[PDB]
């Protein structure tokens, strides 16, 4: 039903720049909110970046300040992710991520829930800062 | 320095502190009071949004207190409780002797979060901050104020909850409080009694959260609000 | 902003009842959640807010708390939870967490 | 005289201040929430907008005389301008 | 003139009251208990009868205006009492 | 309000703080001095049981502490040490600046239990609480005190400890102490003299405790006291 | 007149005391250490010898007018000499 | 008691307390500061151990705190750590608005041991010691200070740290510190520009403690100082 | 010698009432304070009240008042407890105790020590609230 | 006015020497009781006052303490002591007191 | 090479009195501070005293204070010890020690270093307080 | 001014790694120095200052540690070292110090 999918992975070198493309469909994209967490291939999870629905704000973890830049665009239902000054410990998947909420339109104006968590998760794109 | 408003017969004529007034007539210490009077006769805007752009925070300044007698009758009154992201005060505790301010038509109480960078509060337009029966310039934690001024002069209770994210930086969030899993948005133009009119409807019709999580409104740029003050 | 979970090795056989022990360095109230990873496999939310079990995993998974101290349980083990199970919260969005518990089944 | 010039100026000055049958005696006296006399006054002849102006002047001068001392709760003000205005005509 | 109309009225106040060789200087000076100068003063024509009735008359008015205010530790009052003397006789 | 006393050369004469005395001649402000007078003068009981009657609690209001120059030697000062029965704190700690009534011709020191229901203790006759040079309208824990007045005008050792049960009450029982194991039940009509009597042939003919558990004693109705105060 | 008979004396009275845009409002005002007016004076006709001998002659007998009250921070001196002044001239 | 000078236009002159000057003209109460003056003008000796033998402990008196207006620029301020050998405080902590004298040419820091039997600390001779505007008869723990005395009339930074053992008795020992594993120890006649040359030399030509124990220097009598201080 | 004895059990209803007498022979039983203390028969012991020995003062435990009143005969030398309310917690055996002191007649005006604890015990009363 | 004891099931052999802790919510200052229940019989006086033993029982059981831990000591254990042993205080007059501490005798 | 020898031990009645000599060669004498160290031979070891380089100051343990007495003499090379009111427990061995410190005169005054300890031990001389 | 050990008897076989812990009542800040007495001779410095090897002792000696809570470590014990360890200070000047502790070589 409802697919998350990362892309734009491969290989790069140290101090490059890539941008990755997170499509989704199956859903009201323009109204829910993303994420972004890491995971090493040696080590557990660790959150990047989280964008609200309507890209208002834009919330970022402590060692990715400044390098890496979350943007979405809810016309092609696409997440994007560019990131920039690359370092060796950056190796890893990159997941993007769908959060939960319903939709409580019976109203005179609109709003919704959260329960802050993750539901849907992509498998996850490979990023390796090396020379080979 | 500090000028003596004289109440004469017609009208109130400021007197020097340098000239000698002979016509003034001062025959007691009854005859002086320090009255405090509001900020929102003046025609300030009154809502938190358009308030707390005026309170900033700095360091190394110690507070100043002086006291006043007679005050107005204030429409609006606020009250915090601002913590540190680590958790953490902001504020300091209120000392002995200080109390809130009497008669409050609305107390906004806000609790939350912010950027603390400072040791105290102070108000960026030079107003004091009017307790009970006390003009102070810093805001202590936890104790019902209004905003306003001190003038010197010769004679002859409902409460509104709120949430704030990121409290002393110009990018900041107000969330209006219904029920401990129920929030609604703030605008600029929410005055209280559309507020009242809020959780009123959302409290009856049963639009409360029913499940763990929090539940956040957004109001249509359609509906109008309830409300120079007085008219 | 701080998160510490139950030590990260923990080894049972099928059928026991295991308990994940998660702490908090600030004050939750109840934002928290519970990671399924196995391996080769995208991770699987369990139960949010330390309450509620999602839909399509069984009963045998369950949790509570109050505060700082939450915690996972399994009622009983079963051979499909090879995996290693995380404990993530959303409060004042750095999004910090835990490091991880892996469970390991006995099997010589 | 003192002009007004803020942008609103409200003419009601609803006002509140301190001040029998052993109500004294503090054991039954009453609690603190209503120790405090109301009234009501009207405009009457640009007074209300005068004191609203006459605050705002008086208010940076004050700000600049509580700079200037290291009391934590000042209260001789009145007192000061009392003797002030005695050896301003006598002393 | 004030009359007494308590039950007893004791006719001898004996008062203590607070005012060399290095006596000033605080490290030589003497402790605290001993700071206080004492004196007897006998029932001259009713004046300590008078006195204990004053000092009820005072006591209700007295507890009155210190509800009616907000300092913690009052000491202005006898300042207050002079400057609504001199007011009164020239200001 | 507050009327000041005039020593005239005859006597007494209360001035009004409305009519204008001429005859008043003030030519400096060391002709003012605050005097402060003791209740026991004008013929109150001073015996524990029949004083702790006149105290009360109360909550929700502040204290106010005056100053005063000269006062009277008194003849009886107390001292408090009240505790909630479940153990914590009933009286508030003194602060800087509080100190022990300075001279006492005996000192009833009294510590134990009752149902404190207040936040603090007032005077139920309206009467201050004398200290050192400083009149209050509380009792601060653990300072000796007197009762009495205060009076404005111009001008031209013993200890003896007791135990408590139920302090707040009309029920109550107050104890005499001779030995931390040896107790006498008080009555009203015990004066201190006589106690000092009592714990002099008590503590002399060997009739203390002389096992591990109190020892209650009571009185005859047959046995006077030693002794208007002064005669 | 005040004569000196101190050891030495330091005829160079460099002093410090306490007293525009926007300087007034204390958020946008100067730190602390900042709010201190200087300012230089010279010997003009043994003045500075006799403020540090008038100095040595009323601290004693300021030290006795200290020991002689409660106040944890008295400030009000000032004002009582000026109410002294005024009942010595008129009251 | 406590004369008012009188700057007359000629010099100044002493006014009596008891009798009447009608030369005096008092129309103000701006005409009324109370200024601090320094008793480094008087030519008492400034170097610590020839100072800390005028100050001593006592018990048993509580302090008092006068304010003033002006002040003199400092060449002296002192500030004080002094513990108990068993590891406690030996000075109250500052209270709420004590801040450091505000103008200082030199700071001298002093920390270490002593037995501190007392209270508090007084001045032996009878001075005060001022503070941030503020007159006080004690000295307050970590507040810098100057020595001096309050006159009342009518008108019209670098820092050396020392290490102390014994403070108050009369066999004390001072150390000057350079470098935390390096000493010298002080003489009766160090002035301050001495002691600075004395570090720039120190410091500059490698003779700091190279190993992890400390290093005391001792000076020949034969080496200079180098300096009524204003010449 | 000193015998104290319960007397006055049986079974009641719920919400019934009864009085228990406690007599007492063997010493001077105005100058001595008495006791109740209860034990259920499958719990341990509880205290339930104390009187003086002059009848000046009455001391419950906390859940037993209002519902329960002692009081006391000099005269018969019997201690009573009279009980209203009853629950079905209540069913327990009643124990009435004498404590001890001894009395130091040897003054000007008598009085006596404590060392409060209890010596003479009676076997108990059975008291059931049940239908039967 | 809190009072609780050790573990209420302690089991010895004859000879033994036995302690039962007993604590209390506040101060009582000496003021404490220990009762002997053999079954099917009415309580017994021990000590009073933590210090005192009671006339009539012989002097294995002693006990002693400080403040708010007071402790019963029997020297050495007999086999007329299957009972169970209680611990009142009559401080400040609610008179309440501990659960119980069951002493049993090793006989198979 | 450095020597330091303990030397006027014995036997001594309660009481009593006597002197030790803690002889000392084959270093500046005069510039380096000497100890006293008291071991009890059923016990470890417990200083008595210490006596600077130049006789300025001399510190004395507490359970020695007003009847034992430091001393020391730069002439003779040799360091003493002056002991009055004698006990029982006081028989031990007597330790005499030198302490540790480079002479740094490379510079316009003298000055040294310490880093507080000890090294160069005698072998301790026997005092016995009895009878025999 | 006080000062207290490890257990005063450590055994151990030759070859093993000891520690011992030495605790300080007062802030010490590296002024401490750990004596060797072999019996029947004098003591002798190992380290001074809790950091410095004195010449003459092999490196199998350290020891380290800061403010009140030190550590004296034999690297590999040797039969040479049958001895008790002293752990002295001398930074207030009552020179007080530990009571010492005994290490016995397993020998039978
Ligand atoms: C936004 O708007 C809603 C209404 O739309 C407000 O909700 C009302 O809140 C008030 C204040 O709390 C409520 O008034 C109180 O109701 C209590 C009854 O509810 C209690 O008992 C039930 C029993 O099952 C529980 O389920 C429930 O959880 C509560 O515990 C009364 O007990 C209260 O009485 C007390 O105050 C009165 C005041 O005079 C005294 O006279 C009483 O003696 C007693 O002390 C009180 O009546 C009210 O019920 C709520 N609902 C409605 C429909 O009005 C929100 O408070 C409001 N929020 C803001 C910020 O404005
Ligand atoms: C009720 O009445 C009885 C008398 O009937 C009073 O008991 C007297 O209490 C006073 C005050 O404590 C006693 O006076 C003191 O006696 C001490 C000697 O006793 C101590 O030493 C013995 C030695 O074996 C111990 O057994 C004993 O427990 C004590 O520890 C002195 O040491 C005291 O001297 C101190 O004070 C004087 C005061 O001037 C100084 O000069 C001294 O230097 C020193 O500081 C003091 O003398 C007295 O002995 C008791 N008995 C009698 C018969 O008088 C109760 O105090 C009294 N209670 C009340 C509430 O009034
Ligand atoms: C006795 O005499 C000696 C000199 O003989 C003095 O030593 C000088 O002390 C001052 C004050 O600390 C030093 O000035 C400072 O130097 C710092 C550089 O050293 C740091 O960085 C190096 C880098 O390797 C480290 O190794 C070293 O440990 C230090 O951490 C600067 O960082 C300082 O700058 C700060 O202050 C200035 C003041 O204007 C600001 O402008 C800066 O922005 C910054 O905030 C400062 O410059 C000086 O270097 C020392 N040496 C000399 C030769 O002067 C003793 O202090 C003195 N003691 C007494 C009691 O008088
Ligand atoms: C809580 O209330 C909301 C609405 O107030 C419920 O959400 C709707 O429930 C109806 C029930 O049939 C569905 O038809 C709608 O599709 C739901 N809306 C959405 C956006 O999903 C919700 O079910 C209630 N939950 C509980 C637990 O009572
Ligand atoms: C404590 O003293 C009391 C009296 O002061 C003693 O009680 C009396 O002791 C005599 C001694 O023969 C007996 O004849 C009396 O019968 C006792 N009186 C009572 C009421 O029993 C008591 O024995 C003393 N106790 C101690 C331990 O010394
Ligand atoms: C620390 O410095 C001192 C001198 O500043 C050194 O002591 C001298 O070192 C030289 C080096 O050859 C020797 O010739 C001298 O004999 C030493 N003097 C003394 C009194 O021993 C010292 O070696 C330095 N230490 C370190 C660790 O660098
Ligand atoms: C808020 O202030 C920061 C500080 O530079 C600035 O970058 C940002 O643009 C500001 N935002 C708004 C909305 O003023
Ligand atoms: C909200 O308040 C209710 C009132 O009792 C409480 O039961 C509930 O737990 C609260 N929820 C939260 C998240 O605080
Ligand atoms: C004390 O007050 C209570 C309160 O009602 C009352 O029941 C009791 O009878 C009173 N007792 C006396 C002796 O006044
Ligand atoms: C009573 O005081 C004496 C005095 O030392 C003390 O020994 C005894 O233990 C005290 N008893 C109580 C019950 O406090
Ligand atoms: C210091 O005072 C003590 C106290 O008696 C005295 O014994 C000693 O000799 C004094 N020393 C000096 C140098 O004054
Ligand atoms: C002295 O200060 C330096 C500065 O960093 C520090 O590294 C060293 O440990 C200090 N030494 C002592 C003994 O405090």
């Amino acid at each position: 039903q409802v697919q998350v999918e990362e892309s734009g992975g491969g290989v790069v070198q140290p101090g490059g720049s890539l941008r990755l493309s997170c499509a989704a469909s199956g859903f009201m994209f323009s109204n829910y909110g993303m994420h972004w967490v890491r995971q090493a291939p040696g080590k557990g999870l660790e959150w990047m970046a989280f964008i609200r629905y309507d890209d208002s704000k834009k919330f970022y973890a402590d060692s990715v300040k400044g390098r890496f830049t979350i943007s979405r665009d809810n016309s092609k239902n696409t997440l994007y992710l560019q990131m920039n000054s690359l370092r060796a410990e950056d190796t890893a998947l990159y997941y993007c991520a769908k959060e939960l909420l319903q939709v409580y339109t019976s109203a005179w104006g609109e709003g919704h829930s959260y329960y802050y968590a993750l539901d849907v998760w992509g498998l996850g794109t490979a990023v390796t800062v090396s020379s080979a | 320095s500090i000028p003596l408003g004289v109440i004469h017969n017609s009208t109130l004529q400021v007197s020097d502190v340098d000239k000698l007034v002979c016509r003034d007539k001062l025959s007691s210490t009854n005859q002086l009071r320090s009255v405090g009077l509001n900020l929102e006769g003046n025609g300030v805007a009154t809502d938190v949004p358009s308030v707390t752009k005026r309170w900033g925070f700095r360091s190394g300044v110690p507070p100043k207190v002086v006291n006043y007698e007679a005050g107005e009758w204030a429409e609006n009154c606020y009250n915090l409780e601002i913590k540190k992201p680590d958790g953490s005060e902001c504020l300091p505790a209120a000392p002995d002797g200080i109390r809130g301010f009497p008669r409050c038509r609305y107390v906004h109480k806000v609790s939350g979060t912010g950027p603390c960078a400072g040791d105290f509060a102070f108000h960026k337009e030079g107003a004091f901050f009017l307790y009970d029966r006390l003009a102070s310039t810093v805001i202590y934690r936890g104790t019902t104020f209004a905003e306003g001024v001190v003038a010197f002069l010769i004679l002859p209770s409902t409460t509104i909850r709120y949430q704030a994210t990121g409290f002393g930086t110009n990018e900041t969030e107000y969330l209006f409080e219904v029920d401990n899993l129920t929030y609604v948005q703030l605008e600029s133009r929410f005055t209280p009694q559309f507020l009242l009119q809020l959780n009123e409807t959302i409290y009856a019709s049963g639009k409360r959260s029913n499940t763990t999580g929090k539940l956040i409104w957004k109001v249509n740029p359609e509906i109008d609000t309830t409300i120079a003050f007085w008219e | 902003i701080q998160m510490t979970q139950s030590p990260s090795s923990v080894s049972a056989s099928v059928g026991d009842r295991v308990t994940i022990t998660c702490r908090a360095s600030q004050d939750i109230s109840n934002w928290l959640a519970w990671y399924q990873q196995k391996p080769g496999k995208a991770p699987e939310l369990l139960i949010y807010t330390a309450s509620i079990l999602q839909s399509g995993v069984s009963s045998r998974f369950s949790g509570s708390g109050s505060g700082t101290d939450f915690t996972l349980t399994i009622s009983s083990l079963q051979p499909e939870d090879s995996a290693t199970y995380y404990c993530q919260q959303g409060k004042s969005f750095p999004y910090t967490f835990g490091q991880g518990t892996k469970l390991e089944i006995k099997r010589t | 005289v003192i002009v007004n010039a803020q942008p609103k100026c409200n003419p009601n000055l609803h006002y509140w201040t301190t001040q029998i049958g052993l109500a004294w005696i503090p054991y039954f006296g009453p609690a603190a929430e209503g120790i405090y006399t109301e009234g009501l006054m009207h405009n009457q002849d640009g007074l209300i907008c005068g004191l609203r102006q006459l605050a705002n002047e008086t208010t940076q001068a004050l700000q600049l005389f509580l700079r200037a001392t290291t009391e934590l709760r000042t209260f001789s003000i009145l007192n000061r301008k009392a003797i002030d205005f005695l050896l301003q005509r006598w002393g």
